[PDB]
RNA sequence: GGGAGAAGGCACGCUGAUAUGUAGGUGAGGUCCCUCGCGGAUGGAGCUGAAAUCAGUCGAAGAUACCAGCUGGCUGCAACUGUUUAUUAAAAACACAGCACUGUGCAAACACGAAAGUGGACGUAUACGGUGUGACGCCUGCCCGGUGCCGGAAGGUUAAU
RNA sequence: UUAGCUAGUAGGUGGGGUAACGGCUCACCUAGGCGACGAUCCCUAGCUGGUCUGAGAGGAUGACCAGCCACACUGGAACU
RNA sequence: GGCGUAAAGCGCACGCAGGCGGUUUGUUAAGUCAGAUGUGAAAUCCCCGGGCUCAACCUGGGAACUGCAUCUGAUACUGGCAAGCUUGAGUCUCGUAGAGGGGGGUAGAAUUCCAGGUGUAGCGGUGAAAUGCGUAGAGAUCUGGAGGAAUACCGGUGGCGAAGGCGGCCCCCUGGACGAAGACUGACGCUCAGGUGCGAAAGCGUGGGGAGCAAACAGGAUUAGAUACCCUGGUAGUCCACGCCGUAAACGAUGUCGACUUGGAGGUUGUGCCCUUGAGGCGUGGCUUCCGGAGCUAACGCGUUAAGUCGACCGCCUGGGGA
RNA sequence: GAGGGCGCUUACCACUUUGUGAUUCAUGACUGGGGUGAAGUCGUAACAAGGUAACCGUAGGGGAACCUGCGGUUGGAUCA
């Protein structure tokens, strides 16, 4: 059924954008407030919105630019089938500096940037690329 | 099923006498309805169309149950010592 | 299910200990009830009594005598248990359960009797007689020219009258 | 194209034994333990640090060198 | 890495173990991460260096020795544990639609057989003929039976079922789906190795039936031959009840579940509203066939029912033969 | 006298012996099929509507391709 909600999230938005959404929709949840938080910051995205009271929508309005998409390729990295846990040095660095890789680490969620200047690993959730 | 059965089956399990959804309840309507159909698979035995709408009450039942004994173990073991299955 | 007791091998006497006769069986007392007697419960005396283990010892040989499987492999024929040539032949012959064909609608067919009758049967086609084959598995292929048998009565020949 | 295996076998108590715990070895009892996370069975094999290759994950392999194990014609047994 | 067509999705479903698991809070801190400690023998490999005139080689220091364990932390994810929610999954209320299944009745049309009447010399057959049926009176024809099977028109890429499949009408038993407003339980979910159940036709066993049709078989032709097509017959079988077999190009050559992504044309089955103001119009569901967009694809093509973008679990393939 | 030694004896156990399986290799008249071969013989089943559309399953038959029955598939051709 619903496997994989952060999946669920990741497609919708690579759905969205290449069929050219604007303000795309999905149930929230505190772990996808926390990965739209760092797609607002590092600006994937223009900017995010949960709205409900008992069970809310979060609400994703797309960046483009000159028509085309702004994330190129976004995925999974750990699946829930295989779970992806990554030591500090063995971190990612996702298009050579240029993309980001969000990873769950023990001081909440963050940009791979973020978890090598504050020297802890954890785990991959996606690669925005 | 008849209406005048499954009221008095929600009645004879139910929490308020009107909730009709209570996993007491479904347990209770399935083997109401088992032990009933069980006499027309006695007469007619070549009956598979519906010998699979038995075996999925069946199934059902038995993931109810083990709801129930996953939930609580003393409803559980007061639940079937009413009703009568054996395990 | 069988094969199979397959084959093949081990122990086996007497004495002592466990146990001065064991487990088990039988149950006298005695005690209590007792719907009171050939009644019922603990109660186990006495009586009987395997079987096993350890130790010792004897003999060349311990089931010591009498009684008491020779075993295995391949194959023919017949499925088997049965029956027969009393008195030279016991089988590969006969039967057999099973298979099929055929006859028979009951006052049955069929047999024994000139005939009455009776068996069939005090049964009624899932029954009965007759014929061939002989469990079970795989099967039963072609021919109606011959001789039978069954259906035809249009025609040829055809008896008594 | 090996699904059953195991009678000192799994455990207990007592005795004995060992430098030392332990079915190591016996008496008695319980009837267990192992098994689809591969027991049992068959075939091959010394293992490792490494070496060769590979961008790397790996694949192959165990020469010299070094550690450990086993064996000393074959099969045993004990002594000092 | 791949599964529509190249080799590859079990025939289809149920389901134990196993794998994965919505959302809110609190705790624990097992997995995860981070620091330290012990350790990873030396040699080798590598980084700086020294020597043999150089190199190979020898050698100093260093990290590495991607591990293991222990202590100490952190709490985002996953797990355990405890309490909650209601969207997922399910239950009730009321209908609708349906060749869904099982059992028993019954109806007519037609074919064949029989029996009887008429009436006379042909019928049947193909490309053309013949075997066959006919002067014992057929074929045609009217009446009365008997029998077995399948259900014309409805009928439509229509419906239902998980797949096979299901087709006159009526009753009895019965499963499933879907729709409406409510209510309720509150993760009860998904997939599933082994395991089980259903599984067309042909085939087998036992016992019935046996009209048509018809492998085998016979006869007639065509043919070079024709063990075939075509013709005349015709037994298994088809059929009914019990079982057994478990296979198909079991096909959408497309595993199940779930989410998101431009449209059009119809069909089907509900349902809300609006004045059904006449056989309307505005929406929401479910199911279903055709065209097609971006996307994809080796191309063909699939295209909101995906072969698009993804996730969970399962099955399977590693050149053609041999097989 | 204790205690010792030799000797006898019982326990354990190797070589050896019998019986009987399990696996694996070699060999074996003859045979079931498979593959390769020089202008061999008999056909002509398939590919076009391959001249009877092929094919799948199953059964029967037949010198052989294959034929026919029953069910299924389009991966079959013609549509004035
Ligand atoms: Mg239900
Ligand atoms: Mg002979
Ligand atoms: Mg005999
Ligand atoms: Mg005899
Ligand atoms: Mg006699
Ligand atoms: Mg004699
Ligand atoms: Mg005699
Ligand atoms: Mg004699
Ligand atoms: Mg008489
Ligand atoms: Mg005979
Ligand atoms: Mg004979
Ligand atoms: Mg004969
Ligand atoms: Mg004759
Ligand atoms: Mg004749
Ligand atoms: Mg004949
Ligand atoms: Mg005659
Ligand atoms: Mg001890
Ligand atoms: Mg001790
Ligand atoms: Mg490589
Ligand atoms: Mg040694
Ligand atoms: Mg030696
Ligand atoms: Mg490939
Ligand atoms: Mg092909
Ligand atoms: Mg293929
Ligand atoms: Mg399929
Ligand atoms: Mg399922
Ligand atoms: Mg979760
Ligand atoms: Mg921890
Ligand atoms: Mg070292
Ligand atoms: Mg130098
Ligand atoms: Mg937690
Ligand atoms: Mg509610
Ligand atoms: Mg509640
Ligand atoms: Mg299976
Ligand atoms: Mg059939
Ligand atoms: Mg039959
Ligand atoms: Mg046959
Ligand atoms: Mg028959
Ligand atoms: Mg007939
Ligand atoms: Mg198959
Ligand atoms: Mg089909
Ligand atoms: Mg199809
Ligand atoms: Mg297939
Ligand atoms: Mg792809
Ligand atoms: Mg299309
Ligand atoms: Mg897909
Ligand atoms: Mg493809
Ligand atoms: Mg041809
Ligand atoms: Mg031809
Ligand atoms: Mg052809
Ligand atoms: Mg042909
Ligand atoms: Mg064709
Ligand atoms: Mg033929």
């Amino acid at each position: 059924s619903m496997q994989d909600p952060i999946a669920d999230m990741l497609t919708r938005i690579r759905n969205g954008q290449a069929a050219n959404k604007a303000a795309v929709t999905m149930p929230s949840s505190k772990l996808k407030v926390a990965i739209a938080n760092v797609l607002k910051e590092e600006g994937f995205i223009e900017d995010f919105k949960v709205e409900g009271d008992t069970k809310p929508e979060l609400e994703l309005t797309l960046k483009y630019f000159q028509g085309k998409a702004v994330v190129e390729s976004i995925q999974r990295v750990s699946r829930p089938g295989l779970r992806i846990y990554k030591r500090k040095d063995e971190l990612p660095k996702v298009m050579a500096g240029l993309g980001i890789a969000v990873v769950s680490t023990s001081k909440g969620v963050m940009t791979d940037r973020a978890a090598r200047q504050a020297g802890l690993g954890g785990e991959i959730i996606c690669y925005v690329a | 099923l008849s209406t005048e059965a499954t009221a008095k089956i929600v009645s004879e399990f139910g929490r308020d006498a009107n909730d009709t959804g209570s996993t007491e309840v479904q347990v209770a309507l399935l083997t109401a309805q088992i032990n009933h159909l069980q006499g027309h698979f006695a007469e007619h035995k070549k009956d598979h169309h519906s010998r699979r709408g038995l075996l999925r009450m069946v199934s059902q039942r038995r993931k109810l149950l083990d709801y129930l004994k996953r939930k609580d173990v003393a409803r559980y073991t007061q639940l079937i010592e009413r009703l009568g299955l054996r395990r």
